[PDB]
């Protein structure tokens, strides 16, 4: 991740702003839809349109990502709790993690159109695989 | 496998779909956020730079075609083995292309169709999407199975 | 799609294999080196160890029946779709097993065949076996495709 | 990894000892029989059975690994030029790492069956999966 990756990656999410727990919900709406078998995971939670649950898990899943933003120098630092939780208790595959991050992609490109330039599109993809791959480190 | 709503959905997307500019970015895209899909196109000229990249008129015309081929599939959605008969041969025997890329280029494309079309772009229009591109990746790979 | 010499090869060394250890072997390699799998076996017991997961009935048994699946479509080398429909639907439409792992576990199974008979297996045999488990997790992954 | 990762990865590549040109030569030969899509990365390459620069690529690649084992703690400083070459130069794409990990796990199966424990065999393939996003993080 370079310096210019760090920049765009922070203005972008800067953008983002206050719409960041709608946006996580929204990508966590698209990767139910189109990768159904993800819906495994959350056996207790009701997964329907509009769900409270997913309200609330998509800002929990945002504010990381805004923490991770902040801590992009010390990412592994920052998220060791969460890999923790993924890795051990959840024993997510970490092919739903490219997923995920696909979804988020998406969801940034339909929601700010002027920023998502291929410069851009490139840092975002790189910090959510660097995300990823701290999530899964404890494998 | 798409529902009648869902291929009425990409279609009606489909319809409002740049033909000449689309398939450039998404190959362009391909080429920036994953830099070794670059080496099977070193005949193209300068990709050093994503402006380069993204101002390179062989990777518009390329992206064009195969604009052109994603069109053909979704007009023959329940045949895409068959239609993809010859690319698959063009790009497992002649070019030995991983199959990873191309369901790569498919969420590339996949994004361009979001960033172009915005809330539009419904959950529901991506899932048939993803379905589309998965179809069209697996009809490619056909060769390599 | 095997020469005849890779055909008799693979059956030449499959003769050899201890239907009893293998299978449960490779499982619990499965397990140990890819602790997300062991989300699909919960009621197998204690997996918190490789000791303990190399020491399970439960993973024993069940790596004795996906070794006799794998001598059942080694029998069928011509048709693995047809032979694995009733276990792709088990593993898709009921466990929802990603099929990244189906290639995991024919290379895990790769590498235990290689432990156990060394020299044995050539470079040439392994190629074979490899076409033998691509093609098996292929026929595996069908209901996604 | 882990310290006992590294303990095991260690006792292992200890026991190859000076056999490890020779098996990272049958590693080699092995994921251009199993894999021949790879042999397009080595065109001007003579690929047969018993080829000398087939034997000094795999010395090469034994050398490195043997240089990455002593310095597990350091192994993005200590394959700082490898990765710059097989990402910018190559454009090796990230599938033939886990390719050429697999065969390099086989050779050491076949020819270390006491020190193949399922324990090591975990080690081994951390430690390989390490240096693969190690000599892929420069794209
Ligand atoms: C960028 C990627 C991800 C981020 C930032 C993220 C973040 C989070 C956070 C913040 C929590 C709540 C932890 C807590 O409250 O202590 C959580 C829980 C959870 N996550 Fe993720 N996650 C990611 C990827 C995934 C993926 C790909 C899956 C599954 C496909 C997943 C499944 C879960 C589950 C099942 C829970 C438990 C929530 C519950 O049971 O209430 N996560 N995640
Ligand atoms: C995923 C969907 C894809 C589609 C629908 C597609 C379609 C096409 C089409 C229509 C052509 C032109 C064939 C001709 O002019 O005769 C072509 C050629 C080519 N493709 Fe693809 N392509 C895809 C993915 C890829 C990917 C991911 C790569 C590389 C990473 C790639 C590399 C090439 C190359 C190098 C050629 C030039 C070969 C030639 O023109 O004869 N393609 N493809
Ligand atoms: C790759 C080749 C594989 C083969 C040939 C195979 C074969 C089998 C067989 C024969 C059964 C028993 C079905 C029955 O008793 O009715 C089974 C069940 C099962 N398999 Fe697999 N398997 C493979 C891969 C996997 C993988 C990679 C996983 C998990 C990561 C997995 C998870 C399971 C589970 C949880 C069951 C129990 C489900 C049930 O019996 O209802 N399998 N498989
Ligand atoms: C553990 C993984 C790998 C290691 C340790 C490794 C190591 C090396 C080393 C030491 C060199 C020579 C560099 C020099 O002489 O300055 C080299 C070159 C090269 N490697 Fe790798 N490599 C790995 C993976 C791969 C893979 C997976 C491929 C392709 C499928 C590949 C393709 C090449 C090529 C084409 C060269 C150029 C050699 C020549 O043109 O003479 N490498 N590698």
């Amino acid at each position: 991740l370079s310096p210019a990756d760090k920049t765009n990656v922070k203005a972008a999410w800067g953008k983002v702003g206050a719409h960041a727990g709608e946006y996580g919900a929204e990508a966590l709406e698209r990767m139910f839809l189109s990768f159904p078998t993800t819906k495994t995971y959350f056996p207790h939670f009701d997964l329907s349109h509009g769900s409270a649950q997913v309200k609330g898990h998509g800002k929990k899943v945002a504010d990381a990502l805004t923490n991770a933003v902040a801590h992009v120098d010390d990412m592994p630092n920052a998220l060791s709790a969460l890999s923790d939780l993924h890795a051990h208790k959840l024993r997510v595959d970490p092919v739903n993690f490219k997923l995920l991050s696909h979804c988020l992609l998406v969801t940034l490109a339909a929601h700010l159109p002027a920023e998502f330039t291929p410069a851009v599109h490139a840092s975002l993809d790189k910090f959510l695989a660097s995300v990823s791959t701290v999530l899964t480190s404890k494998y | 496998h798409l529902t009648p709503e869902e291929k009425s959905a990409v279609t009606a997307l489909w319809g409002k779909v740049n033909v000449d500019e689309v398939g450039g970015e998404a190959l362009g895209r391909l080429l920036v956020v994953y830099p070794w899909t670059q080496r099977f196109f070193e005949s193209f000229g300068d990709l050093s730079t994503p402006d380069a990249v993204m101002g390179n008129p062989k990777v518009k015309a390329h992206g064009k075609k195969v604009l052109g081929a994603f069109s053909d599939g979704l007009a023959h959605l329940d045949n895409l083995k068959g239609t993809f008969a010859t690319l698959s041969e063009l790009h497992c025997d002649k070019l030995h292309v991983d199959p990873e890329n191309f369901r790569l280029l498919g969420n590339v494309l996949v994004c361009v169709l979001a960033h172009h079309f915005g809330k539009e772009f419904t959950p529901p229009v991506q899932a048939a999407y993803q379905k589309v591109v998965a179809g069209v990746a697996n009809a490619l790979a056909h060769k390599y199975h």
